[PDB]
RNA sequence: GGGCAGUUUGACUGGGGCGGUCGCCUCCUAAAAGGUAACGGAGGCGCCCAAAGGUCCCCUCAGGCGGGACGGAAAUCCGCCGGAGAGCGCAAGGGUAGAAGGGGGCCUGACUGCGAGGCCUGCAAGCCGAGCAGGGGCGAAAGCCGGGCCUAGUGAACCGGUGGU
RNA sequence: GUAAGAGGAGGUAUAGGGAGCGACGCUUGCCCGGUGCCGGAAGGUCAAGGGGAGGGGUGCAAGCCCCGAACCGAAGCCCCGG
RNA sequence: GGCGUGCCUAUUGAAGCAUGAGCCGGCGACUCACGGUCGUGGGCGAGCUUAAGCCGUUGAGGCGGAGGCGUAGGGAAACCGAG
RNA sequence: AGCCAUGGGGGAAUCUGGGCGGACCACCGCCUAAGGCUAAGUACUCCGGGUGACCGAUAGCGCACCAGUACCGUGAGGGAAA
RNA sequence: AACCUGGGGAACUGAAACAUCUCAGUACCCAGAGGAGAGGAAAGAGAAAUCGACUCCCUGAGUAGCGGCGAGCGAAAGGGGA
């Protein structure tokens, strides 16, 4: 699948890849947004 | 007659022979697996590309069971 | 018959709507070292009256070298020229619009 | 008479004060997906051409 | 809606057509640098993984023989022998246990901002990367981390879709 | 033939157009799934238009200006049958 | 007596049994405008230069700075500026 | 995608009016549609004159000459030599 | 003769195919005009609380921009002059 994670409390993004079927229902991994430094992200 | 294929030759091998001045961080050896290894001031990356971590001269040592390494001795 | 090299891609966006080019001032860069030649109270007028301008209306005396202890009326200075020049004589900003 | 600046040219190339044709890097706008950060960065650059570079300067000049 | 109109209707090719093929990886042909052709000899790719990634720690095969309730040539167990004939997602090759292989813990550097110097190269493109800054991760520290042992897993540009500044 | 019109025909289905076979004798079989043609007040799909829940731009406002869901919309095709 | 395979063209290859020409004479094919990019001969130089025209000339040139190229670049732009 | 022009449909106002300033709204500015005429500068070269680092009879117009003739073609038309 | 305005309006061709595009509103057909023709007293231009009918030359300028953003196409104000 084609995926791009978004930032909480904001709207940052990054390149990524989903897999759907296989163990990939939830997706909340950490990153390094621009506005400030370091927060959590999502799926869709 | 399915048989007219081949692979774009990747042009591998060594690129800097022992006794040769190499600039800061240029390439030495592009190899398949581990025909060679790092050595005094000789890092490498994903494809197994040996290069220099400084300037200096390239040299080839042979350590039987231990394999073959290629390092650089600098001058400063 | 392949593709020239028209593979290089447009970036020069803001290339043009349909009306086109907008009515905007056009400040003219000109080194004060090229000014300090002749002397007196230099203005845009006295500047084009020479050979550096060609009616860009807006002038922007700037650059390096040795300014002169003169008055240089202009449409825009540089924080560089400004100070060297303060260390020389005087300098009036633009008129207005 | 009075050659026309190739429009499709200037819309994607700029010629520098020196005279070397700077061009925009290709390979970023579509192939993308998860191209290593190291990828889409080293692509954000501009750069130089070479022998076609001299074909280019031929297409403008009034500019 | 061939009544009528403008056109398209690929190339390679021991003529052409039929057939087959067209890009990418592997080996050979390739004549011990690289390069190297033929409708030459043989195969693979259009993917896959949040564990198959990171890092610290720990452990090392296949095979054989001997014994061992089921089992039975081969499950699992132990003894003994076993430098790699295993494994390493998938073709091949090089490579590898002095780990890149196998298990566990914590984690997500499948980072942002640049890039010294080179590899390759007609162009375009592809490729490798020391190191700096910020902010982190595993580790006592040294350190290591810009995805996977690596080499296929792909598409200039134009024209458009959604988000923000 | 752009049209006016003209042929058709100053003919009227025992007629005119198109089609195929081709004196005359004996005959001309089964298949309607595909296609064509014919038929079918439903239904599905379907354009312009109609409709204006909702919302956009703007103005101090009145207002102005735009986007637009439900619903209503023919042939056509889909569907049934010859 | 010795020696000796026409011409052009086209070609891997021609005396060629490949092309073209019976012969002679005349005609016959890389030009010009505008804009480039080299080179070159000059003039002027942080400047260089006019276009149309106006006046004059009847083969006489001159005035005409509009404009143009040049002096600052970078950047998609806003902007900044030997950055 | 404004403006000018207009095939089709709807359809004002008389200056507290209408247009335009690049979809649109507000401000601010420009302007008077839906009537009409106007010299000059401009193009041209059958015609006359001047001149040529234009031709000199296979050139120069096709035609230096009784040539758009002879001659060819039904015809349009073509078209010499000298 | 040519030039001019309006009514109509090609394809080759270029895009190294070819539809949009180009060739081009050219060729040609038609009607009308005169020594010219057209154009013309701003519902203008467009950013200067500014220029001020029209026509043409120079310029602006291969610029703004248009374009299967390909081939290619190509203005206006302003300035200089008639």
């Amino acid at each position: 699948l084609l995926l791009e994670c978004t930032e909480c409390k904001r709207r940052n993004y990054a390149t990524e890849k989903n897999k759907r079927n296989t163990p990939n229902k939830l997706e909340l991994r950490k990153y390094c947004p621009w506005c400030r430094k370091h927060t959590v992200h999502r799926e869709v | 007659t399915k048989n007219g294929r081949d692979s774009q030759a990747k042009r591998l091998g060594v690129k800097r022979y022992e006794g040769q001045v190499v600039r800061a961080g240029n390439i030495l050896v592009r190899q398949r697996g581990t025909r060679f290894k790092p050595g005094k001031n000789v890092g490498m990356g994903r494809d197994f590309t040996l290069f220099a971590l400084v300037d200096g001269v390239v040299e080839f040592q042979d350590r039987g069971r231990l394999g073959r390494y290629v390092h650089v001795r600098p001058l400063a | 018959g392949r593709s020239t090299t028209l593979m290089r891609l447009p970036k020069r966006g803001m290339q043009g709507q349909v009306p086109g080019e907008i009515k905007r001032p056009r400040y003219q860069g000109v080194n004060l070292k090229d000014l300090a030649r002749f002397e007196g109270e230099v203005t845009p007028e006295l500047l084009v009256r020479a050979g550096l301008l060609k009616k860009g209306y807006r002038l922007k005396i700037l650059g390096e070298g040795e300014a002169k202890p003169l008055k240089v009326v202009a449409h825009a200075f540089s924080k560089s020229a400004l100070e060297k020049l303060k260390a020389a004589g005087g300098e009036p900003v633009l008129l207005e619009a | 008479p009075k050659m026309k600046t190739h429009k499709g040219a200037k819309k994607r190339v700029k010629i520098t004060a020196s005279g070397k044709v700077v061009a925009m890097k290709t390979g970023k706008r579509h192939l993308n997906w998860q191209k290593s950060g190291k990828e889409i960065r080293q692509k954000g650059r501009k750069f130089v051409l070479a022998k076609p570079e001299a074909e280019r300067i031929k297409l403008l000049l009034p500019y």
